[PDB]
RNA sequence: GAUUAGAGGUCUUGGGGCCGAAACGAUCUCAACCUAUUCUCAAACUUUAAAUGGGUAAGAAGCCCGGCUCGCUGGCGUGAG
RNA sequence: CGUGGAGCAGAAGGGCAAAAGCUCGCUUGAUCUUGAUUUUCAGUACGAAUACAGACCGUGAAAGCGGGGCCUCACGAUCCU
RNA sequence: GUCUACGGCCAUACCACCCUGAACGCGCCCGAUCUCGUCUGAUCUCGGAAGCUAAGCAGGGUCGGGCCUGGUUAGUACUUGGAUGGGAGACCGCCUGGGAAUACCGGGUGCUGUAGGCUU
């Protein structure tokens, strides 16, 4: 306080960026594409400094790619459950499921 | 088949927790010993629980072990009492089974008054020849993954060997 | 309602006991205090008379420490008395004497140590000591290792170390376990140390179930008769083999025989025929289902 | 900020790596170690008595005492500008050999026994480690192929 | 009680954690990081848009909880109720002290 | 150690139930508890794990030989000189 | 089922699973006596610790281990009494 | 081929489950008078050798987990050294040298000293 011994004590609490982080996705119908960047450009207006928007390359919140993901899906390396798609290898021990039925 | 996995008693547990710690007690370990023929010991507490009169090392339970003829003996004499009966559930996930009686005079004792209504329980360890293996010093393994027994596994030998039947609950 | 323990994490952070400590076979806390010696000498190895009793044999072995494994000095077992006379007794205290007896005058003939360095046959209650040189042998002292820990008055592993020090071993060792002495009594006598050396209670043991049951004396001591065993001369035939042992204890190893080469165990798997074994069993098994 | 600690910030030194938290090998207890050959200081955690101070975790120096199960040694210490030529007792369990010194007596064999034979043969070859030389002059054949065109990237965008 | 995040844009500290050492931390105003509909199947929404922040500095809480309903209202206005699933991937750990002065 | 989120499943309770009677029943359910995943973290966490860093060695005080002494170590040997 | 998730007098860190924990059994090496070294640094002392040597011992069959606490703190000059 | 005692490395050796068994080799297994110790000859100890390899143990199987070792992750992240390089700043590009770790995809699943057997 007067600076003998000063040291803060706890107030608010922030989050810390990188280059290249991803504070926000939005995931919706193809249909509103210049409706996502339209709204989301009004977040680059709530934070400090220069904030570039972009549309992903992936299907959703996925790990994966452009659409190719859904081939892989038909092929049944991908298992739609969930908010997400859950992987599966290749790998594993069900080699009598995969005969029963992949 | 062959005496190689045939179900036999490896040990028959009983005991007497009194809940209290003067002369009831020290009564209860004669009527273990007059039941069972061989002098029993005490287990004290591990924790202090007022709520039900207990606490660190409070001399609480008497109990024993038994194995051999004398399992079967006791084992026969009380459960004429259920005269062959017991429950599903009484039957653990490792083919031992318990059951606890109320009294101890249809164990052919009388009613002494010097001592009082006693109570004890029964609880049954099945085995197989080569269990031991897990107890040796010498050198230690387990018992085999498919040389064990289970709750039906041990059902077969209750129903089978003593007549007594399981009702479903 | 259901938690499980055996989990990748689990396994991910288990910690591998060694192999004889984890088999169950070794105490390392023993052996690292037992079989180095200081630093001081650099090399003079700390000789041991590893003991280990099995439920058929008795094994003496002397070895020491190597950075590569450790140099088994000399082995004697309990199964070939055969050639000195003992037929039956394999694990008896007696045999176990016999055995030790074995290996300390093996020991000494191999050194050219047998000339001098007699024990005795007959009772005794100690060791025996000797004078010790540079060049020609002065003395040959082994230290005791019995097995992982366990050890109560009157056990065969003290029964080997009588019949290596009456051999002829000198052994660090202060009398108050072997077979002749009880804690209350507090004074050692020795003669029943001696009775237990000749088995004299196998043979009251014997002559116990004789005069009982005869049914029950067969079905504990059958072999016995087919060996036509008497309790008389098993105070006797010891001796003599310990005559026997001491007239030579060197050993006289086999022949062997041609190998038929062909069997233990199924030789592992060709890498092609577990990549394709798999294939099988999806595809085959698959136009089978697809059959149905 | 603390000053004097027997360990300090040895949480992370004295720690018996990241799986091996068994008891002692005894291999290390059996290593024959003489008069005068270089041993290096490693800590340990297990042993408990006799550690080398933190200073000399690393350093690596000539051994002239050998007691019954420790040895001392002789280590340079690092100190105000002047280098201090000190003299330690360690529990044996924290040592081991350095294979700088073998290496080097290894290639002396050999060099003795290139002089020896150089002795038999008349010829004087070079004797060891001359250092790396720049490269010579080699013909790259090329056939099979004109070589690959290799161009820039150019840019996109993964988040 | 203004503070205004001028003083705590840039990241000048070891991240503190809410600790066992740092007791009585502010909530995060920001606490629920999902909006709309949340429990869409990843069938549904192939159409992801992402935002990267261009700069390296802290991001208040305070700032993350108004752009994220500034973002929102806005795609209700547009997409519907039910037309999308805004996920903030970010989340406030490092806290921030504050030296009173007499 | 902190933490978002959906799912797939039984279990321990609860909301109101119902049954009609207790049913967490088929309907539920909501949480919990798992099981596979999922978004973001650590100066006082860590499987991994650099760059720059700190020691030692890069030969005569060395190497190979031959013979003595040792109250030490002790199969015979050792090591030390 | 059970990889330290518990206990090790107390802060935290390190260390430990036929132990360094738990239970027993026996005992005083928590003793007498030179020198060496580490620790802080002037490489002074005190404190604390390291490894040997000479005695008397302890336990254990024995190999060995023990000269205070599993290691890192827990304590003090001249003069005078 | 393979086992036995002591081991060195201490997971390519662990865990789970199923199949296989080149002596009496280990072991299960039968008893408790001697020695010994327990409430219980369950353990420990002693004395045995009727059956047993059912178990341990050894070997094998696992589109097994684990573990070891390779790739892809990437010349990315990172940094020694330089500038009167950009940027208002936050940061960043370049010259010069060094250069990682996940996710993911391969391969492997004990070796071996010593003294001692057998080819069931």
């Amino acid at each position: 306080t007067g600076m003998r011994g000063a040291f803060g004590k706890p107030q608010g609490t922030v989050a810390r960026v990188h280059i290249g982080q991803v504070i926000m996705s939005i995931r919706t119908k193809l249909q509103n594409k210049e409706h996502v960047v339209e709204a989301l450009r009004r977040a680059k207006f709530k934070f400090p400094g220069r904030q570039k928007i972009h549309i992903s390359k992936k299907w959703g919140f996925t790990k994966f790619n452009a659409d190719e993901f859904e081939d892989m899906v038909a092929e049944k390396r991908l298992i739609p459950d969930g908010c997400g798609v859950k992987y599966i290898p290749n790998r594993g021990p069900l080699d009598k499921w995969r005969a029963l039925h992949s | 088949e062959n005496p190689m996995r045939e179900l036999r008693i490896r040990k028959l547990c009983l005991n007497i927790c009194v809940g209290e710690s003067g002369d009831r007690l020290t009564r209860a370990a004669k009527v273990l010993e007059q039941l069972t023929g061989q002098t029993p010991v005490f287990s004290k507490a591990r924790y202090t629980v007022r709520s039900f009169g207990i606490r660190r090392n409070e001399k609480i339970a008497v109990h024993c072990t038994v194995r051999g003829a004398k399992a079967e003996e006791i084992l026969e004499k009380g459960l004429k009492v259920r005269e062959y009966e017991l429950r599903k559930n009484n039957f653990s996930d490792t083919g031992n089974f318990g059951f606890g009686i109320q009294e101890h005079i249809d164990l052919g004792i009388k009613y002494d008054p010097s001592i009082g209504i006693y109570g004890l329980d029964f609880y049954v360890v099945l085995g197989r020849p080569g269990f031991s293996i897990a107890d040796k010093k010498r050198r230690t393994g387990c018992i085999g993954a498919k040389h064990r027994i289970s709750k039906e596994e041990a059902m077969r030998w209750f129903q089978q060997k003593y007549d007594g039947i399981i009702l479903p609950g | 309602f259901v938690k499980v323990v055996k989990n990748k994490a689990y396994f991910k952070r288990y910690q591998v006991k060694f192999r004889r400590r984890r088999e169950g076979k070794t105490d390392y806390y023993a052996r690292k205090r037992l079989v180095i010696q200081d630093k001081n000498k650099y090399n003079t190895p700390k000789y041991r008379m590893i003991v280990r009793v099995t439920n058929r044999d008795i094994i003496c072995q002397i070895a020491y420490a190597r950075i590569e494994g450790d140099m088994i000095v000399c082995a004697a077992y309990a199964h070939e008395l055969p050639k000195y006379g003992v037929k039956v007794g394999l694990t008896n205290y007696a045999a176990a004497y016999c055995t030790g007896l074995l290996l300390a005058r093996r020991l000494l003939n191999r050194f050219g140590m047998d000339k001098i360095y007699e024990g005795q046959v007959e009772v005794t209650g100690d060791e025996y000591n000797v004078e010790s040189i540079d060049g020609q042998p002065g003395a040959f002292t082994c230290y005791l290792d019995a097995g992982l820990a366990r050890t109560t008055t009157g056990n065969k592993v003290f029964g080997a170390l009588k019949g290596a020090v009456d051999g002829g071993l000198s052994i660090p060792h202060s009398t108050k376990r072997f077979p002749g002495y009880d804690s209350e009594s507090k004074e050692f006598n020795a003669e029943v140390h001696r009775k237990h050396i000749m088995g004299q209670n196998v043979a009251d043991y014997m002559r116990y179930l004789m005069e009982e049951d005869e049914d029950a004396y067969k079905k504990q001591f059958s072999q016995y008769i087919k060996n036509n065993v008497t309790p008389d001369m098993m105070e006797e035939m010891y001796k003599k083999a310990h005559a026997a042992i001491r007239e030579n204890p060197v050993y006289e190893k086999k022949p062997k025989r041609e190998v038929k080469k062909k069997r233990w165990n199924r030789p592992k798997m060709s890498l092609a025929q577990k990549k394709d074994r798999v294939a099988q069993k999806k595809a085959s098994f698959l136009r089978a289902q697809e059959r149905a | 900020t603390n000053t004097k600690g027997k360990r300090r910030g040895t949480r992370y030194m004295f720690s018996r790596p990241f799986r091996k938290h068994g008891v002692v090998p005894l291999a290390t207890y059996m290593r024959i170690y003489k008069k005068g050959d270089i041993v290096d200081i490693k800590g340990m955690g297990t042993v408990q008595k006799g550690m080398p101070h933190k200073c000399y975790h690393g350093k690596t120096g000539r051994v002239y005492n050998v007691t019954q199960h420790a040895v001392g040694i002789v280590v340079n210490k690092q100190v105000k500008g002047k280098i201090l030529a000190k003299r330690i007792n360690v529990r044996i369990e924290h040592i081991k050999h350095s294979k700088s010194r073998d290496s080097f007596l290894k290639r002396v064999k050999e060099n003795d026994q290139k002089k020896k034979e150089a002795k038999e043969k008349g010829t004087w070859v070079q004797l060891k480690r001359q250092p790396a030389p720049p490269r010579e002059a080699h013909f790259v054949r090329t056939n099979g192929k004109e070589p690959e065109l290799l161009e820039p990237i150019p840019y996109e965008f993964m988040a | 009680g203004r503070r205004p995040a001028r003083c705590y844009r840039y990241c000048k500290n070891k991240p503190y954690p809410k600790s066992r050492f740092c007791r009585g931390v502010p909530d995060a105003k920001i606490r629920i990081f999902d909006l709309g509909r949340k429990k869409a199947k990843v069938d549904e929404f192939p159409l992801c848009g992402h935002m990267v922040s261009d700069e390296y500095e802290q991001l208040s809480s305070e700032a993350l909880e108004a752009a994220r309903i500034c973002a929102n209202k806005y795609m209700v206005k547009s997409c519907g109720k039910d037309g999308f699933h805004i996920r903030v991937r970010l989340h406030p750990f490092h806290v921030i002290r504050i030296n009173k002065m007499l």
